[PDB]
């Protein structure tokens, strides 16, 4: 479940197991992941670091 | 910050500067469009402060930058400057006018309650700030990062005199070398995850900068989740 | 160097009060945390409490907790101790401690005073009686002699003894106190000297008494014997 | 809490040898413990802090050891100065528990005592009470019996006993056994000896003197 390696989530973990995300996210193709549902989600690194 | 490397422009866009009575004096970090983070020993009663994001170098013009003006300060109300500078050290910065969120500005994630303790129990985070690179030296004029491992309480309380309060946490090296130092004060100390980086500190205080012994003191923002999501939510 | 000198000791009633001070000195009291530690005869060494640098964290052993009150003043570095409610497990002799390297509150002690012993009891104080053992034939062993002093039936513990001021420390046992069936306590200090510096050398003991006030010197002549 | 348990409660050994105590947390303390050494009469004094480190002015001849709930102090080359308590700490919790202590004591050679008596003062006797102090002087080791002969006859029930501690320099004992009696029994005999039995002395030794005569 949640306490073995947070039950396969990204994010956030609950049991009733079911993933969430947080804001400006939404759950990656119905699997335990997250993908950007904003087009500048939170703590992302978009300018490219190149160079 | 002592012993950090160089920030490529757009590494770290939820940073924020502090202006006032001194440029440059203090960090910080967007939570929305309208709302900034801070340390409450960074600003008092009383206070003229703007708030400048999207910045890498401080005296260059890079046409990235968003200034906008303080209309509200919001600090903690168990923070009390008479009795303790850094007990409940946290504050909220609201703009005149709402940014706008693009690749150069781009707000910090934040968790819940139960999660944001979680997230900083990993052990590495990073922090930045535009402060003093050496102990009583120079400022930083490009932002400086620096990774952070998180040493235990039990390791930290008997490094120091002054007492750590269960809302702190420190962080650091042992050699030193690598630390946060004044001016950095105000800014995030963010963990990552799986590319998605969500915050978990403010860089507080700690006695001088990067020494042996040692460690800089962070603020626990997981004690103050609840708190912060209530009073910038639109 | 540093030191840490204890006051304010004594014997009180059950249910009375005294106040203990700690002045220290030879370092930085302001940068290091300090505690107030007895030893119990029956139990051993234990923590009694601490202060932190600026009397921010203070902590309490849970039998004191409610009754003694810890204190420091750094403009006069002195630390207190305000003992409250006294019952007759408190008998102890109470140091002084002050924390090492950092000065944390969570630190062991690297220097302690010298103690202020506390009895917690209803007998009431008791002067000493000082009674010479003087030299005589009968106390020698081949130019070798013995002499000493008696101290009597006094309440309560503890009495110092030294010799000639100070001066003579050499080949002195002052043998611990012994219990009367009348509750008052006794010891005996004696010293050996060369049988032949009889009658020209002289030998006097100082014996001290603190919470009867007494000050005693006594010339141990021979016994011509 | 936390409950630490020393061990031995009490050990002796000869000078030059090397002493180990032992100290055990009930819990894991990592590495938060003290070593303290406290000398009769004196207060105690650092030794070795962080379970191995040394304090300045210690010298090399002390060494801790240990780690999470089982400790150890040894003394490389045991010297007669050492003679004290030795006590462990930690310092994990804020209650900071002490251990029990160890008592080191020092084994040396056989050393009869000097024998020594002392008749009452007239100060004394004007009193009403009259106090006959025999004095053991430098003996080694602590067993040692004294009987007091009053007209050659055994008293019994009327003398007490005290012991000093081990000396600092040469490992020996003392001890001090008064008789106290009152005037009105004191004067009711003439002949006040004193007996002693002791591993060192062939023969029991006796001193007496003669009430009136001194
Ligand atoms: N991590 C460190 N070693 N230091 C953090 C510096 C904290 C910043 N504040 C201060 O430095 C204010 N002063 C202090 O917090 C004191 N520690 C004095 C040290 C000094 O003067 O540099 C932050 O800007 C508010
Ligand atoms: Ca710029």
């Amino acid at each position: 479940t949640c306490n073995i390696k947070n039950g396969r989530c990204e994010q956030f973990c609950k049991n009733s197991v079911v993933c969430s995300c947080t804001e400006g996210y939404r759950l990656a193709e119905n699997q335990k992941s997250c993908e950007p549902a904003v087009p500048f989600p939170c703590g992302r690194v978009s300018v490219s670091q190149t160079s | 910050v002592v012993g950090g490397e160089d920030a490529k422009p757009g590494q770290f866009p939820w940073q924020v500067v502090l202006n006032g009575k001194v440029d440059a004096f203090c960090g910080g970090s967007i939570v929305n469009e309208k709302w900034i983070v801070t340390a409450a020993h960074c600003v008092e009663t009383g206070v003229k402060i703007t708030v400048v994001a999207g910045e890498h170098n401080i005296e260059e013009t890079e046409h990235t930058e968003q200034k906008r003006n303080v209309i509200r300060i919001i600090p903690h109300h168990n923070y009390n400057a008479a009795i303790n500078k850094y007990n409940h050290d946290i504050a909220l910065l609201e703009l005149d006018e709402p940014l706008v969120l693009n690749s150069y500005v781009t707000p910090i994630c934040i968790a819940d309650k139960e999660y944001t303790n979680i997230f900083l129990k990993f052990g590495s985070g990073y922090v930045s700030g535009w402060g003093r690179v050496f102990h009583k030296g120079r400022s930083a004029l490009v932002l400086q990062y620096l990774r952070v491992p998180l040493v235990d309480r039990a390791t930290c309380l008997r490094s120091t005199k002054f007492t750590i309060y269960n809302n702190m946490f420190c962080a650091g090296f042992h050699e030193g070398g690598r630390d946060s130092c004044q001016g950095d004060s105000g800014g995030p100390h963010v963990t990552e995850v799986e590319g998605t980086s969500f915050l978990t500190g403010i860089i507080s205080w700690g006695e001088e900068c990067a020494m042996k012994g040692k460690y800089g003191i962070y603020t626990k923002v997981s004690r103050y989740v609840n708190w912060i999501k209530e009073k910038t939510k639109l | 160097e540093v030191q840490l000198v204890e006051s304010g000791g004594g014997l009180v009633q059950p249910g009375r009060s005294l106040r203990l001070s700690c002045a220290a000195s030879g370092f930085i009291f302001d940068d290091y945390a300090m505690h107030w530690v007895r030893q119990v005869p029956g139990k051993g060494l234990e923590w009694v409490s601490g202060i932190s640098w600026n009397s921010d964290n203070i902590g309490y052993v849970d039998s004191v907790k409610g009754r003694f009150t810890i204190s420091r003043d750094n403009a006069k570095n002195s630390l207190y101790l305000q003992m409250n409610s006294l019952r007759i497990e408190d008998t102890a002799l109470y140091y002084c401690a002050k924390a090492f390297g950092s000065g944390s509150y969570y630190n062991g002690f690297d220097y302690w005073g010298q103690g202020a012993l506390v009895t917690v009891s209803s007998a009431s104080t008791k002067g000493p009686s000082v009674f010479p053992l003087a030299p005589s034939s009968k106390s020698t062993s081949g130019g070798t002699a013995a002499l000493g002093c008696l101290v009597k039936d006094y309440f309560p513990e503890p009495v110092t003894v030294s010799w000639n001021s100070g001066a003579l420390t050499s080949g002195v046992h002052t043998f611990p106190a012994v219990l009367q069936s009348s509750g008052l306590y006794s010891l005996s200090s004696v010293v050996t000297v060369p049988s032949s510096s009889l009658g020209t050398q002289t030998y006097i003991c100082n014996v001290n008494h603190k919470p009867s006030n007494t000050k005693v010197d006594k010339r141990v002549e021979p016994k011509s014997c | 809490d936390i409950q630490m348990t020393q061990s031995p409660s009490t050990l002796s050994a000869s000078a030059g040898d090397r002493v180990t105590i032992s100290c055990r947390a009930s819990q894991s303390i990592s590495s938060w413990l003290a070593w303290y050494q406290q000398k009769p009469g004196k207060a105690p004094k650092l030794l070795i802090y962080k379970a191995s480190s040394l304090e300045s002015g210690v010298p090399s001849r002390f060494s801790g050891s240990g780690s999470g709930t089982e400790f150890t102090l040894t003394i490389s080359s045991l010297q007669p100065d050492d003679f004290a308590t030795y006590y462990c700490q930690e310092y994990n919790s804020y209650i900071r528990t002490f251990g029990q202590g160890t008592k080191v004591e020092i084994k040396r050679t056989v050393a009869a005592p000097s024998v020594f008596i002392f008749p009452p003062s007239d100060e004394q006797l004007k009193s009403g009470t009259a106090s006959v102090v025999c004095l053991l002087n430098n003996f080694y080791p602590r067993e040692a019996k004294v009987q007091w002969k009053v007209d050659n006859a055994l008293q019994s029930g009327n003398s007490q006993e005290s012991v000093t501690e081990q000396d600092s320099k040469d490992s020996t004992y003392s001890l001090s056994s008064t008789l106290t009696l009152s005037k009105a029994d004191y004067e009711k005999h003439k002949v006040y000896a004193c007996e002693v039995t002791h591993q060192g002395l062939s023969s029991p030794v006796t001193k007496s003197f003669n009430r009136g005569e001194c």
